[PDB]
RNA sequence: GUUUGACCUCAAAUCAGGUAGGAGUACCCGCUGAAAAGCGGAGGAAAAGAAACCAACCGGGAUUGCCUUAGUAACGGCGAGUGAAGCGGCAAAAGCUCAAAUUUGAAAUCUGGUACGGUGCCCGAGUUGUAAUUUGGAGAGGGCAACUUGUAAAGUGCCUUCGAAGAGUCGAGUUGUUUUGCAGCUCUAAGUGGGUGGUAAAUUCCAUCUAAAGCUAA
């Protein structure tokens, strides 16, 4: 398959380097310039139809703190929306190694992803996203570049490693599911995990508690 | 209250801009884009337009405007 | 409506097993043993160490 | 290259003026 | 001098390089006799000078002076009109039965729209050659435009026939060569 | 000092609190039966960018303007 | 009024006509000095919306600057050169790969027309002397970044 | 017509009238800038200043300064420590002017000179636009009605028709700098547009202003 990476007008440099590293990870992915609208999403399908890509990624950066992502097949029903948390960039010494950019990726599920059907969808569509055909450049050498996914309670910890035996090499993801809806980017909402709470609701709870305290005071 | 700048496009305005774009001609990237349309389709036309521009909405706007030019020129 | 459109998406998933370990994957049976006080990243990295070593054995074999 | 310019919109002639300004009083009475 | 050199160097590079067809619509201008009769027509419709205006004003004020004053009503004046935004104003009405456009204007973009504007509006525009002469017929140094709307009955037939004439000499002759790129020949 | 509107406060900490404002509106002074421009010469503050959205605040400041009009004697 | 047509014809700059005018006027100014006087504004619509009036006491200078901000520096050039004049504002007219060309509007506070006509007497006050030096012009405020 | 004259442009003035420098610089405003110095520019103050604002409310309403917000939010080998802002109380309170459509039934505008700040006369400047009127809070045209203050100016009720605005700019890529902004190079729009910010029971909603021009005491 061919893939696209799209970002929004929200920009923070620690947030930005993540997209660069991800683009370096997948060669079939692209680094098209960021879109204006965080609300209009159907046009992206046309972009995919213009770029001939079977899965497209859109990153929404709201308020320069909140990170959501969609990954979806652009002529096609599956659409899953995720929340992003606890990120780390290439600069620090957690990592201590680089790789030739484009070796075939190995992958791992530290979870059943069978009993829960929506998690099985997230599983298969992630395999789609990170499945790299032979067309990837610099794929002749195998760098032992591997990724793993781990639902802790409901948050997938997504991680990357290389051999030394092992050393971690790539970005650290604490990712959360939000919802699943039909169509390429529109079709009606089908599934939603109620356990997730957006940080907007959290600030609302804090502000409401402050208002109640002031009223009692 | 909504500013009168918000209301709509006056007839004088559409007239004026049509007359300006007539007398101006077509820029070399536009002179390119017409031939790229006629040769390799609106898909590649849109791709090249967006590469020239920054965003995609301006790209579709440009391609639609230039299709209007092509249609109103060749048939009339 | 959930499971039905989920099966719809399963059908829309074009992941055939025509080519084995070209996705190059190993799937785990159990979850990571993550005690909240323990440094759960390090509780992870040992288990994925195990599973990637398993995948390396699988790739070297086939 | 160079090509001649097409006159595709000039050839259409509008039969009315652009703006319907009401005529002022002062144009008909001595100043 | 520097500026004699510049002005002699000016008009060489413009013909050296290809002028856009929106330009060179200029200098494809009215012929000798037709401009001559256009100016003979206009010289009957000179505007009142400030001096003549003040003479008539003091005359009529003195007429009001008398005890035994005199009160009368007088007809409309007749004259060409010449101010640029005013000239465009009489267009888009329309009121200009004729418009003359000088070719030599240092900010030519002040005037590039006027030919196309009057073409689409159907005003019988003509490109006269020399803004200074427009200034002469209007009590100004320069005008760059000369519009006329209202004409007495004693010249109306002359106006209409001159309109047909300019339609014959300018619109017919030069529309196809208004329609090409000019210049481009080295000097 | 120039007389001012009694105005409602924003936010939730002081949603219950009432304040002195800048100026009433054009609409309110028209409801007073006088013009804003003339109302300036009398010493009444006026704010154009403000909007009246609460009925009770409006009515209270209207009665306030009535009593202001009552207590003032203007010299010719 | 015709000035609208000037505005929207200026809107399409890279068009054939205005690029041709750019390319002739850039050369014609190139023959001229770094700084010199223009008889009339080449973009009268821009001059008006920046505050121009065609009467005694309004001076037009064309300034050439090599590629602080370039517009602000260009304003400062005429600020030093014409000390008696007070800089009103400037605007862009033309450019080259070697130089950028700007047109600056200066006002004389000594001519009685400016001293009268209370619309513009405000610039006669000594506090407005060398606005460009203190960044009180349009580009000065933009570079300082003073807004709400 | 080899003449003469209209312009435009440019020079020259021991031609008329004005204007700049320099000192100081406690405070103020810009540029530069280390381990502050320096440069440029005033004034009695200066700057800023009447929202392309703040907010999510039962909304506020130029700017400026004080208390609080608060050593909080946020930032930081999240180490050294750095470090706000809405709102609220108070002081003082001020709003205005352009640029967009014609006065065309008369450039109505103004510098200068001269004879007695004003008046006359004359040169000029100016239509490549000076005056009057209109800055979105609308406003314009008329008609009717009355009022209120020389066929003078202005305010209000109703009918009809009109009802014009900041582009090498917004934005985007990249480079340098800065803590998001700024500066450079390539590119460059739109008008029931555009910018910013929330929002889904998502082929979403409604929320709020109008940049790319300018003045203004305390």
């Amino acid at each position: 398959q061919r893939t696209l990476l799209i970002s929004s007008r929200g920009v923070n440099y620690r947030h930005r380097h993540l997209i660069q590293d991800l683009s370096g990870l997948l060669p079939h992915s692209r680094k098209e310039p960021k879109l204006d609208t965080k609300k209009d999403l159907q046009q992206l399908n046309e972009i995919a139809e213009l770029y001939n890509c079977n899965n497209v990624l859109f990153f929404e950066a709201r308020k320069h703190q909140d990170l959501y992502l969609w990954l979806s097949k652009p002529p096609n029903g599956p659409t899953i929306k995720f929340y992003i948390q606890n990120l780390h960039t290439m600069d620090e010494l957690n990592f201590t190694g680089n790789c030739l950019k484009g070796s075939r990726p190995v992958l791992s599920f530290d979870q059943r992803f069978e009993s829960s059907p929506h998690y099985q969808l997230i599983k298969e569509l992630l395999v789609h996203n990170f499945g790299v055909p032979p067309n990837a450049r610099k794929s002749k050498p195998f760098i032992d570049h591997v990724m793993s996914f781990s639902i802790v309670d409901d948050k997938i910890w997504v991680r990357t490693y290389e051999i030394s035996s092992l050393v971690e090499i790539g970005p650290r993801f604490v990712m959360t599911v939000i919802l699943i809806l039909e169509g390429s980017f529109g079709g009606p909402k089908i599934y939603e995990n109620k356990q997730y709470v957006s940080p907007n609701v959290v600030r609302a709870q804090i502000k409401q508690q402050a208002a109640e305290e002031a009223k009692s005071r | 209250k909504i500013s009168y700048k918000k209301g709509a496009a006056s007839n004088r305005t559409k007239f004026v801009r049509s007359l300006v774009r007539e007398i101006a001609g077509l820029s070399p990237y536009e002179r390119r884009l017409i031939d790229l349309i006629r040769n390799s389709g609106e898909k590649r036309a849109r791709k090249v337009a967006k590469k020239r521009l920054g965003s995609f909405t301006r790209a579709k706007a440009k391609v639609e405007e230039m299709n209007n030019i092509i249609a109103a020129s060749r048939r009339h | 409506n959930n499971t039905k459109a989920m099966k719809h998406a399963l059908e829309r998933v074009q992941l055939p097993w025509k080519k084995h370990s070209f996705q190059e994957h190993q799937s785990v049976t159990s979850e990571t043993n993550t005690d909240e006080h323990i440094k759960d990243i390090y509780d992870d990295t040992e288990r994925e160490l195990a599973f990637y070593k398993q995948s390396l054995d699988a790739v070297l074999v086939a | 290259p160079y090509e001649p310019l097409i006159d595709w919109f000039t050839r259409h002639e509008e039969v009315m003026p652009l703006t319907a300004v009401p005529e002022p009083k002062r144009r008909f009475v001595p100043s | 001098p520097e500026y004699v050199r510049v002005q002699r160097q000016k008009k060489i590079l413009s013909i050296r390089l290809k002028v856009p067809p929106t330009i060179a619509q200029f200098q494809y201008t009215l012929d000798r006799n037709t401009a001559a009769e256009t100016f003979k027509l206009f010289n009957k419709y000179r505007p009142e000078t400030a001096a003549e205006k003040k003479e008539r004003l003091t005359k009529e004020a003195a007429a009001v002076a008398e005890g035994k004053s005199k009160q009368d009503a007088s007809p409309k004046p007749y004259a060409v009109k010449y101010g640029l935004n005013h000239v465009v104003a009489l267009i888009e009405n329309k009121k200009a039965k004729l418009v003359l456009i000088a070719n030599d204007v240092d900010p030519i973009e002040l005037v590039v729209f006027l030919p196309a504007l009057c073409k689409k509006m159907g005003v019988p525009y003509a490109i006269v050659k020399g803004k200074a002469r427009l200034g002469t017929l209007v009590n100004q140094k320069t005008s760059a435009v000369a519009a006329l709307t209202e004409v007495r009955a004693e010249d109306e037939a002359a106006l209409a026939k001159l309109v047909s004439t300019i339609d014959a000499n300018f619109a017919d002759k030069y529309d196809e060569v208004k329609k090409h790129w000019g210049g481009g020949i080295l000097g | 000092d120039l007389l001012r509107p009694v105005v409602r406060a924003p936010t939730v900490k002081y949603n219950r609190k009432v304040r002195a404002g800048r100026g009433f509106t054009l609409a309110e002074v028209k409801a007073a039966g006088l013009t804003a421009a003339y109302a300036r010469t009398i010493g009444i503050a006026v704010d154009h960018r403000r909007q009246n959205r609460n009925q009770e605040i409006f009515d209270a400041n209207v009665q306030r303007l009535k009593e202001y009009q009552s207590k003032i004697i203007v010299f010719p | 009024g015709a000035y609208k047509y000037l505005e929207e014809l200026q809107r399409k700059k890279q068009s054939d006509v205005l690029r041709f005018l750019q390319r002739v006027r850039v050369w014609e100014y190139r023959q001229k000095n770094v700084i010199h006087r223009a008889a009339r504004p080449t973009r009268p619509d821009k001059a008006r919306r920046l505050g121009y009036k065609a009467k005694q006491g309004f001076v037009i200078y064309r300034v050439r600057v090599r590629r602080r901000s370039l517009r602000a520096t260009a304003e400062e050039r005429v600020g030093r050169r014409a000390a008696n004049l007070r800089v009103l504002n400037s605007y862009w007219v033309n450019q080259d790969s070697t130089y950028k060309y700007f047109e600056v509007i200066l006002v004389d506070p000594q001519h009685k027309a400016i001293r009268r006509d209370a619309r513009y007497n405000w610039i006669c006050d000594p506090v407005h002397k060398h606005r460009e030096a203190r960044g009180l012009t349009a580009t000065g405020k933009k570079s300082r970044g003073i807004n709400k």
